[PDB]
């Protein structure tokens, strides 16, 4: 089916932490972004759900970014764009968002990529397509 | 038989004889006796921080046969000048390489990715281009280029041959560039599988959401066992290969014939010498005692061609002397 | 690091290539970052741009403190282009002065404009009466 | 787009577009049609011995899109760069003439920026370079660095009447509080002969450029120019202006094949001369190096103990010269 989600080859690069440190070097750290506040605890889909959300933020940010900031955003966007290879359903009504610093979002994104790196190609992420609230 | 001890060093001294059986030893130190209990046969005397006191005449008598061994333990009052070419070692901490170049005096260790120079001794941005480490001291600059196999690039219609002395570390980086991240890389030897502690994979993104993959293979210390045809294949690229030749001693293969030439001071000419030699040779173009070094450039065909042009229309014998650590060479060029 | 009171410049403190340092800062900026601008500055064709540059200058300092290692350099480099305003003992803003939230892109654009208009007059005028900001 | 064909040459002409797919071409030769079958996309028209007949307007129309390409096939000078300040803003432009048309690259030492229009005129060693089929002729922008240590021999600047004079005066100071001024024959220079630029450096440092220029020089403009700063020492340079290109220079010899000797020729000449050392028809060029005193001294050493007439012929665009050196 087209209701599946899995990756044969690693879509997570080794030098992704570099592209995030480079973006952060030109960022105003307390720029307001959001993070889901009540994402169900699911050690399989968890980081993936937040990466999808973080990914949605990289796109929004590119539209209000300067010519050169657009490149740094896009370059971080590429590191996590693979999440769109999967038909993730729109956030549920139960999902609450909370305002946080872009530095917080970037740091978490890095962490999620690290935790996801050893499992991205071994798991079937078909059940992650529906974001859940705890 | 001659031992050279550098400072308060901690090393072991063992000797083995091809006959393991119920045989007994007895250590005879500097004008004093010593007891032993060895392995089956190999005997040993290990030392932690060899003081100027713990040095000199050390004998070891054995009985099945009734044998006797003797060793002269000296100290490093002498520190001879040298320039041993760079070696490579993957940092155990992360996904990055480290340049181990030895020399007396200690040299400048610079990584060059072609061109861009980055003197760091530890390289983390290993992706593509022409990567080569260079050591530079009082003696000069000796470089070790990282062997690369670009599956993304056009094939070198020569099937590359890689030579290295038994014990040296083998390093082969296989780089492949693909549009999507959906592709893998794999290493293989002619009828032999690649060891788990002989492979490492790195990956990053390029231009418009492109993916570059580095699947390098390495051998800690090579042997006859590790010599063979290695091949790299990608799950979106054609399988390109290179054969690994193990060597006992250094060599220089050049068509030495001592060639004669003649030209009139109106002609533009350069003397040439094609050679396939390992390790990288130190060359010298000498004439009527006046010696000038050479641009020992590579022809990439399967040999390096050294050239000389500053003939200054001067007539006579132009001799090219080239030599590496375990080999020498000389070619006589007559001119009229 | 200098002095203050009475305000005039013998030599042009406005560089020719200031528009470059601002385009370079803007290239790494999130354009709608919230800054402020005075909303009710008295119309004074002599002190006007100078008052806003002083305020814009105060913002370059605040921004440097929350900027990343590399953004600090871009801010500081734009800060240098307009730091001359501190050579003068400008009095603190009056109680009547109202501030309004605007995009940093707006602040940067206006700063460029103020420098342009101020460039031909910075050394010909006595700016001693600009030291007190008016509403 | 411009093709240069050397004699009856045999070369291929191919063009590739980053989109390989089921696309068709059509070649449009010199007032005649031509059929094509290319590769996937790259199209080509190869020629073996290009006759004067097989040259001119050659077009290539494509359809997926509906594109069209055109090439001018031709068959087989280099006047040094000039400077003109852009009337639009505070930036310089390089006017280099040549046949074929050259690569105009600004080089600030080193960093090369091929633009023909330079806006980042601040400090270092600024020199424009023209590069065509003939070669590379360069004109360096004359600079006077008051910030830098002083040079000797009252910087003598020579130029032909009608040429544009360019002298950039650069001064670096801690605070911005400092001015710059130009003076010729102890007078206040023409209003349309001066321009001031300024920028910031490192720890709130200021760099000032007060360059002086003449559109077309004359005998009137020749003189001792000086640049002084209101926080720096007044450094000067004298300007020598001639009606037309000139060569000014100030012999018999004999030696035994045991003596080490080199022929010499001291000369003050403008523009930089093309020199040639000829002997018994065999001609060798020269190392036309500068003596920095106020002239350039050319040398020749490869005498080969050979006796006879060694003639030195040197010439520029508007002047010629020859000197006969006998040897025994
Ligand atoms: C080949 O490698 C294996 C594994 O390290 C080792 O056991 C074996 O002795 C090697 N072969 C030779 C001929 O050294
Ligand atoms: C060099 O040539 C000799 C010719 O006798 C041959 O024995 C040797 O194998 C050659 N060396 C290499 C490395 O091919
Ligand atoms: C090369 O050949 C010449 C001519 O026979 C001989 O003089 C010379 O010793 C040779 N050199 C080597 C290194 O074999
Ligand atoms: C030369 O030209 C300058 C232009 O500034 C002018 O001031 C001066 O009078 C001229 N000299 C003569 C002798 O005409």
């Amino acid at each position: 089916m087209t209701q599946d989600c899995s990756f044969q080859h690693s879509p997570i690069s080794s030098d992704f932490a570099v592209k995030i440190r480079e973006l952060s070097d030109y960022l105003l750290q307390d720029y307001p972004v959001t993070v889901a506040s009540n994402l169900q605890d699911e050690e399989l889909c968890g980081g993936l759900w937040r990466l999808v959300l973080a990914q949605r933020w990289m796109e929004r940010l590119k539209t209000v970014a300067g010519s050169k900031m657009q490149g740094l955003l896009e370059r971080v966007n590429t590191e996590i764009h693979f999440v769109t290879k999967c038909a993730f359903q729109p956030p549920p009504s139960c999902l609450r968002f909370v305002q946080t610093n872009i530095s917080r979002l970037l740091q978490e994104t890095s962490e999620q990529l690290v935790a996801l790196k050893p499992w991205i190609t071994r798991q079937n992420f078909s059940r992650c397509l529906e974001l859940q609230c705890q | 038989a001659a031992v050279e001890v550098d400072v308060s060093a901690s090393i072991t001294l063992q000797v083995l004889v091809d006959a393991p059986g119920n045989i007994s030893c007895l250590w005879v130190f500097k004008h004093s006796s010593l007891n032993c209990q060895p392995h089956f046969g190999v005997v040993s005397m290990v030392i932690l921080k060899m003081t100027e006191t713990q040095a000199g005449e050390y004998l070891l008598f054995i009985q099945s046969t009734n044998y006797t061994i003797l060793f002269t333990v000296s100290i490093r009052n002498t520190l001879l000048y040298t320039l041993r070419r760079p070696y490579f070692r993957k940092m155990e901490n992360q996904d990055a390489l480290v340049c181990i170049s030895e020399s007396v005096p200690e040299p400048i260790v610079e990584w060059v990715l072609c061109v861009v120079k980055k003197e760091e001794k530890v390289l983390h941005e290993l992706f593509g281009t022409d990567i080569r480490c260079c050591a530079r001291n009082e003696l000069g600059r000796e470089c070790t280029r990282l062997f690369t196999i670009d599956l993304n690039q056009t094939p070198q219609t020569t099937l590359p041959q890689l030579f290295l002395k038994v014990g040296e570390p083998l390093w082969i980086r296989c780089k492949a560039v693909h549009v999507n991240h959906g592709f893998g890389l794999t290493w293989e030897l002619e009828n032999k599988a690649l060891e788990e502690g002989n492979y490492f994979e790195m990956s990053t993104y390029s231009t418009n959401r492109t993916m570059i993959r580095i699947l390098f293979a390495f051998v800690s210390s090579v042997a006859r066992n590790d010599t063979g045809y290695y091949t790299c294949s990608s799950s979106k690229h054609p399988s390109q290969s290179a054969l690994v030749t193990i060597v006992e001693k250094g060599f220089i293969n050049a068509t030495n014939s001592s060639e004669d030439y003649e030209i009139d001071q109106y002609e533009e000419f350069c003397f040439s010498v094609r050679f396939k030699a390992y390790p990288q040779i130190r060359c010298t173009w000498t004439f009527s005692r006046k010696s000038f070094p050479c641009e020992q450039k590579g022809l990439d065909n399967g040999y390096s061609i050294s050239k000389f042009c500053n003939h200054k229309h001067q007539p006579g014998e132009y001799i090219f002397h080239a030599e590496n650590d375990d080999a020498q060479f000389t070619k006589m060029f007559t001119l009229n």
